[PDB]
């Protein structure tokens, strides 16, 4: 999951044709330590005192915006007619739109 | 300085192997250098270490168990604990630090180059098979400018064996200290 | 020249690509079954 | 005399030497049957760098090609160079490895070590004096790191006092093909590491990059990215087998390059390598040479050094040459790159001048660089090794053949060791 | 040398060992005389067929194949039929009795005596067999009687032999498609008895397998003879490494190593990726990328389950025909990029590749096209809880009721199996759910 | 006990240092 | 030696470079494959200043071209000269720039910056002595405008001692194609100002003037305005690569012309245009040279000098001539209008004496001048900015890619000082 080095042109979206940005990568990382010891027992059972993300994931009003000048009460309810979904701001791809803009005077 | 500036906080004083430190001078001590401890804890402290060997306050394990002893395992690399249990299982020597003033001593070698030593172990071709034999100890501690007094010999050898001879393995030396 | 870069493969129409079988083990020693075998696909040894 | 016996291990080794091998002959300009035609007299004499001969004027190649899988040596039989190599060094098993470490590690080479070991001594003595040996092997490709551990494990003992010196091919970063490859390249990297003086790793990447940037013939193959390997095999090895103002050694390489026991690793070059309007595009003299071998780009093996510091340079040329431009050049660069030098050495750069070049082309050369380029490859797998042996996975197979989890936790400590190491002395 | 052996019971099976070996023919070069033509390759069976025939100084190639039926119906078709002169006629082993759907009928009242013929005809193939990597098993879950007999047999091998590979193929039972109302009785039975000696179970839905076959096959009366030339073109896939060369070339032990994490758990399943007619191809074009992405497209896996709702723990990709690693990297690269994949946080690579020159072929009165590029793609996800779902619901209900109870405690079984039954499955769809839980 | 000689500024010392330094002057112009 | 190395920006760029290098190319006399004839030695001697040498009497221009609309560069590639250039240096992108100032400013260049400077040190290093370089771009223009204004910051700190010389057309005082046009000028100035030591100003509008009242030629085409701006440029540069007793450097001429680091723009000039008939009615003499020189018409930059004073004034004079009559014709001219030249400085020409002439006539010149004659171009933008800006349409774009206005504060406030400063010392 982690990038590549180096050799940074061959690797991106500019071929995937993607346009739905892939993953956030990278090449930061300090010498982790530890032997890796085992909290497994045959098959994927992690013991029980150790956590994991316990299942956490287990397994239209949205639009790419600029505030920039739109009546302000409408900016504020184009914020709430973006936001209060995390159904489509959580995961399954993500699913995640930005926000620019400037505000009003 | 949890570790040498203690180190030389203890040197500092001169009394005997039971006659420890007077637990009044160790809070001068305490007074020389506000503690990490609270103050409930180093209340306790001074009688909890009183207990063995007089009313003298015991930096002989207090120091050891607090930094350099370690009888249990890491998850996060306390970089080998090479599962070996030879010499400390028979062990004649039980840990006495005080009798192993040694130990007190020549920390700073190991605590910066264990791993050219782990390396210089396994080096004399022990094939991963724990014991290695007391002249090769001996001498590689000696190649190394790990100098050690005949005195602190028997010390760790009563530690490190009971019934003779014997091989002790080097892991089952490290994990005193790493 | 063979300088690197200069094998065009000969990646034309290429219909059979059959193996031989140019090794065996045989009884309790190995060796090389008997000499005379096909190439990739029929094709003639060296000589 | 002192010659050197080839050693080839894996499908890996298979493909590379085989093409390797007609790449040699070919260079001394003989047939593909083994019926020599003269025309250069010194390359005639030095045949017995590798060559044993053989009646009537037909020279084998003293080189040994082990594996497990019949096929590929078959179809290696069946290739244009076939013919050239002999039963006698051809060896192998009756299974497949699976590409199982722990099964080729001890299953199956507990009983091939036996005849590799005669055969191998047998060359030896059939010859006179020795170097030492290459092997051409992978590290998480199976079979060739099964056989080849316990290799070098023997032949370490067997002549402290000669040159072990390994070509192997590393995980590709963004995609590594076989899944258990990272636990079978740290289970090779521990003796590896333990044993040899020198190693050399190169990537497949790389080679893509390299194919892409100027060769830009978008339709390669796994054989012309061996041709480039093998021509670099070739341009290290060069001097030994020819006159020239120059030393060949590879002691007397190694002894300037490695500064501390624990430093194995190393990093190819390459010479000016030709594109289609190349030829009649580019202006063939000593500092644009100088300039394309040491770009940063250029380089082939995993990762750029631009991220940290080199430590020595070596480079050899190989053509007519004159010493100042390289000196210039030389200086040039030095002054040009300061920081990515230590101040813990100067002058950490050495150099060769062989006057024979390849044919065809007029004078072209080869680079090796030892750098704080290597930490970021072993940290990758080491990531991996925290992450797949976090539960054990695909581990029960390696628990059936015998073995203990302890045997990855030694090697884990080591190559942290390595990493700090570097760091530490590299800063 | 690289050779294997091939087992076929039922009249489940004889179908498509029957397609597999017609095929199988075909690609070789093989005439239904059994001879080869004026051309020389004959001998002591020695070459390429040498790893699914040994044409001996007999003259006739024989495959190295066993046909076990519990009913004389299919084998005495087979045997009337073309193939006959080729084939040998008592490995085409025949019984007299059916075990009518009853698992314990298959597993006690027929199996003893017959069992003693099969591993005898075994043993005296294996002898004459070196290399002997390998068993290509074929059989089924819904099975009318192949499944208890199947179970058994593979348990006397797998006790009298333990050091090899065994590849198991079954059909799997189709989600809301029934044969059988003892179907989930008779499956789960062949699952706990057989989940503990096996090496590598693949699943096929044939309802699938005719969804697509309208999809682009552009039919809407199919054929089993068009579902048997597909799975007769995986089977030649599969053993295409073997047959021919390439690049770089993969076995079947690395598949049992890197598919499967851990025991259990053997289950993946597969895909093929051009499955397309001439006429549709006549105007478009085939490459890496969009086969590639073909392949991965929900709907184009042979079984019902979800990529999006499942999450992928390995994958092997097979591809035959020209190519160049260049391209493939860089479609592989671009999977690795994609979102709608959501691989486990377990694989850091999760790609086992390989590569051979050789384009498959085709067969007159066949219906696929003429394709240049051919991929095999083997995944394991977790996208498989909804099959034993069903399963273990439908079962669970209709125990519940406890009908055929009768007849299974009458020829003389009890509940106690379907109690271990029961509790294994109940470990197994935690088993699925905590691995992926991360 | 032989006294080392104070190593002797035959000029050179910090001066050829940044001599050597005035040299040592492309760090950065060739890859960033 | 002291060399030079083109630099092309942008969709103007994309001609102009085309039309300069085959001015250069036909005045050097090499035929469109690049093998050289000789025809002039002087300029053979002189040719490396501007060309390498390749092998076999090859000659590719050091030029580096850049651009996000690839279909110009394929017409540029078609063109009668465009096999002449290297793909080693044709650096690109995917995308266009969708002509947007801040896009073309921070995003699709964030991921060329490397490629460029890497390849414009390549040939930084490969070439001995620089002098500095020459940008070919438009200010009014975008993708030009956005890659010049990262490009020169960044080679300001790489190499602080040279001549960054800049050529650009500022947009019609009538009409501006772009309608963000006004932003796209004030945004670049603002980095031009600190960044350049040069600039020269061109406007097509006074290219039509020209057209018409000289050329007279009805049916033009940009290619031929193209021309009379590569004859500009080349009068430019012809002092360097040929004898003369004439001191050539544009260092000379850059401390001659500039009083103060805030004066950095120039208006072109071109000598005898001739009309079909008065190429044979007009007597070729140095004074009607010089009058046509110093024109109302002739100038050609943004409008007539007429409303300022002049500053200072350099020619070259390119041809046989001597040296006293132009002497006594600055004289002339001195005290014809001694009241519009400033009483700061006396005598504020420079005059230079170019041997070898021009192909096709026999006495030639060029002007380049600085007078206080740019008030009216920036008023105007200013003006423009302000109204446009009163009610910030247009600015959603600019945000959307994350541009505030606090920065278009101090531009504006910046374009203001400098006018300010213009009348300050001009009054
Ligand atoms: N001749 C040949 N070798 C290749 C080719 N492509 C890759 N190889 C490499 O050969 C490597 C390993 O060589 P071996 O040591 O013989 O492999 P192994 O021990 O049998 O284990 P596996 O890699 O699983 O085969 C693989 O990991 C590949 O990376 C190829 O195209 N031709
Ligand atoms: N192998 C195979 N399976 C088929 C075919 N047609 C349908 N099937 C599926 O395969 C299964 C066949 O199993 P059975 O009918 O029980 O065969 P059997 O167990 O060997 O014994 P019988 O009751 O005598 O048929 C059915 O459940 C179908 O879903 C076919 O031609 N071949
Ligand atoms: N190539 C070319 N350029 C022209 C032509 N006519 C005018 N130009 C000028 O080219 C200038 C800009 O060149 P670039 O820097 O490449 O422009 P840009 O960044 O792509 O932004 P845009 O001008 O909006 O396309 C404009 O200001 C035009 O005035 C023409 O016919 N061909």
């Amino acid at each position: 999951n982690y990038s590549a080095n180096q050799y940074e042109k061959a690797y991106l979206p500019t071929y995937l044709q993607n346009w739905s940005p892939a993953r956030p990568t990278k090449e930061k990382i300090a010498a982790h330590e530890g032997y890796t010891q085992i909290i497994a027992n045959d098959r994927g059972h992690l013991l029980p005192s150790v956590p994991r993300s316990k299942a956490s994931p287990w397994g239209i009003p949205p639009a790419k915006v600029t505030l920039t000048a739109r009546t302000t009460t409408a900016a504020d309810n184009l914020t709430k007619w973006i936001h209060k979904n995390p159904d489509l701001l959580n995961a399954c791809n993500g699913l995640r739109p930005e926000i620019s803009g400037k505000p009003f005077d | 300085g949890c570790w040498r500036e203690l180190l030389r906080e203890c040197k500092e004083k001169d009394t005997d192997k039971q006659g420890t430190i007077s637990a009044a001078e160790f809070l001068a001590l305490v007074e020389k250098f506000k503690l990490d401890i609270s103050r409930e804890e180093s209340q306790q402290l001074i009688v909890k270490y009183d207990l063995k060997n007089n009313g003298k306050f015991a930096y002989c394990d207090f120091i050891q168990s607090c930094v350099l002893l370690l009888k249990a395992k890491e998850t996060s690399l306390m970089r080998r604990m090479r599962i070996q249990n030879a010499d400390k299982m028979k062990e004649a020597g039980m840990e006495t630090p005080s009798f192993y003033s040694a130990l007190l001593r020549i920390q700073p070698k190991i605590v910066h180059c264990w791993r050219p030593m782990r390396r210089s172990f396994k080096t004399y071709d022990k094939n991963g098979t724990g014991l290695l034999s007391v002249a090769d100890f001996r001498k590689v501690l000696r190649q190394y400018s790990i100098n050690l007094s005949e005195e602190e010999f028997f010390h760790v050898l009563e530690y490190y064996d009971k019934s003779l001879s014997s091989k002790i393995s080097y892991n089952d030396f490290l994990r005193a200290f790493l | 020249p063979f300088l690197p870069g200069n094998s065009f493969n000969r990646n034309i129409g290429k219909e059979r690509f059959h193996k031989s079988q140019h090794w065996g083990f045989c009884n309790n020693v190995r060796m090389l079954v008997s000499e005379n075998k096909p190439g990739v696909g029929g094709d003639l040894l060296y000589g | 005399m002192r010659e050197i016996v080839h050693l080839q291990a894996g499908q890996c080794g298979n493909q590379i030497g085989a093409k390797f091998w007609e790449v040699i002959s070919d260079e001394h300009g003989i047939d593909p049957t083994g019926t020599y035609h003269g025309d250069s007299d010194l390359q005639l004499e030095r045949i017995n760098v590798y060559y044993n001969e053989a009646t009537g004027g037909k020279y084998v190649p003293r080189a040994v090609l082990v594996d497990l899988e019949p096929g590929t040596m078959d179809s290696v039989r069946s290739g244009p160079f076939g013919q050239i190599f002999r039963p006698d060094n051809f060896v192998f098993g009756q299974s497949g490895a699976g590409n199982n470490w722990a099964k080729g590690h001890y299953t199956e080479g507990a009983e091939l070590v036996d005849s590799v070991l005669d055969v191998v001594r047998k060359e030896a003595e059939s010859c006179d004096c020795l170097q030492g040996f290459q092997l051409t092997h992978s590290l998480g490709g199976g079979t060739g790191s099964g056989m080849g551990t316990l290799l070098i494990s023997k032949i370490r003992e067997e002549y402290p006092d000669r040159i072990m010196n390994t070509f192997s091919v590393v995980p590709s970063p963004k995609v590594s093909d076989t899944v258990v490859e990272p636990y079978n390249a740290t289970l090779s990297v521990h003796q590896l590491v333990e044993n040899t003086d020198e190693t050399y790793c190169i990537d497949n990447e790389a080679l893509y990059d390299i194919c892409f940037r100027t060769l830009k013939l978008t339709t390669p193959t796994y054989g012309d990215l061996n041709h480039l390997v093998s021509a670099t095999m070739s341009g290290v090895t060069t001097c030994l087998r020819f006159p020239g103002q120059l030393n060949a050694d590879l002691r007397k390489l190694a002894v300037n390059m490695v500064p501390f026991p624990r430093l194995h690793f190393f990093m190819p070059g390459f010479a000016p390598l030709t594109s289609r309007g190349s030829q009649q595009y580019r202006a063939l003299t000593v500092p644009e040479l100088t300039q394309q071998m040491f770009d940063a780009k250029n380089m082939m093996a995993a990762c750029d050094p631009r991220h940290g510091r080199y430590l020595t340079v070596a480079a050899v040329f190989r053509g007519r040459m004159s010493m100042k431009e390289v000196d210039e050049q030389m200086l040039n660069v030095q002054n040009k790159n300061s920081s990515y030098f230590v101040e813990w050495i100067p002058n950490n750069v050495k150099t060769a001048v062989c006057d024979i070049p390849p044919r065809g082309l007029k004078m072209s050369a080869t680079f090796i660089g030892n750098s704080t380029a290597i930490q970021e490859l072993f940290k990758r797998i080491s990531e991996q090794f925290t992450a797949m042996f976090r539960r054990k996975a695909f581990l029960h197979w390696y628990t059936g053949e015998g073995m203990d989890e302890m045997e990855f936790t030694e090697a884990e400590s080591n190559m942290n060791d390595l990493v700090s190491e570097y760091q530490q002395y590299q800063d | 040398m690289r050779e294997c052996i091939s087992i076929h019971v039922g009249q489940a099976g004889v179908q498509i060992g029957n397609a597999c070996w017609e095929l199988y023919c075909l690609e070789h070069g093989i005439q239904p005389d059994g001879q080869m033509p004026s051309d020389k390759t004959i001998g002591g069976g020695d070459d390429s067929f040498n790893t699914f025939f040994s044409e001996t100084g007999a003259g006739k190639h024989v495959p190295r194949a066993v046909f076990v039926d519990l009913e004389p119906t299919v084998v005495d078709e087979v045997r009337t039929g073309t193939y006959r002169q080729l084939f040998h006629p008592e490995q085409l082993i025949t019984g007299k009795e059916d075990a009518a759907n009853n698992y314990a009928r298959g597993h006690y009242t027929i199996g003893k005596e017959i069992v003693d013929l099969v591993l005898d005809r075994i043993r005296k193939l294996a002898d004459l067999c070196t290399g002997l990597q390998g068993f290509l098993i074929f059989h089924s879950f819904g099975g009318g009687t192949g499944s208890g007999f199947a179970s058994l047999l593979m348990e006397r091998l797998s006790v009298d032999y333990g050091k090899k590979s065994k590849l198991e193929f079954a059909i799997y039972p189709a989600p809301q498609v029934s044969t059988a109302v003892v179907e989930p009785y008779n499956s789960i039975l062949t699952t706990h008895t057989t989940l503990e000696h096996s090496d590598c179970a693949f699943m096929v839905d044939n309802e699938a397998i005719y969804d697509i076959c309208r999809r682009n096959l552009d039919i809407e009366r199919p054929t089993y003879t068009n579902l048997n030339r597909l799975i007769g073109q995986i089977v030649s896939s599969i053993t295409a490494s073997l047959r021919f060369d390439g690049a770089l070339n993969v076995d079947l032990t690395e598949f049992q190593t890197n598919l499967v994490p851990y025991p259990r758990i053997h289950f993946p399943l597969a895909t093929y990726a051009p499955v397309i007619s001439a006429e549709k191809a006549y105007h478009e074009q085939l490459s890496v990328a969009e086969i590639t992405n073909a392949c991965f497209e929900p709907a184009n896996q042979m079984v019902k389950c979800d990529p999006r709702h499942g999450k992928y723990m390995a994958c092997c990709m097979l591809y035959r025909g020209d190519v160049v690693p260049k391209d493939v990297n860089a479609a592989i690269a671009t999977i690795k990029t994609k979102r709608t994949i959501q691989f486990v946080d377990w694989c850091p690579t999760g790609f086992k590749v390989g590569i051979n020159y050789q384009p498959p072929t085709v067969v007159p009165g066949g219906d696929l096209a003429k394709v240049q590029r051919a991929v095999c793609m083997l995944s394991n996800t977790t996208a498989i809880a909804e099959a034993w779902a069903r399963l273990d619901h439908k079962f669970d209900l209709m125990y519940a009721k406890r009908a055929f109870v009768h007849w299974y405690v009458g020829e003389g079984m009890e509940e106690g199996e379907f109690s271990e039954a029961r509790e294994d499955l109940a470990a197994l769809e935690k088993d699925y759910e905590e691995v992926g839980v991360d | 006990e032989p006294p080392q000689h104070p190593r002797y500024t035959s000029l050179f010392r910090a001066t050829i240092k940044n001599d050597m330094k005035k040299f040592k002057t492309a760090m950065k112009t060739m890859g960033p």
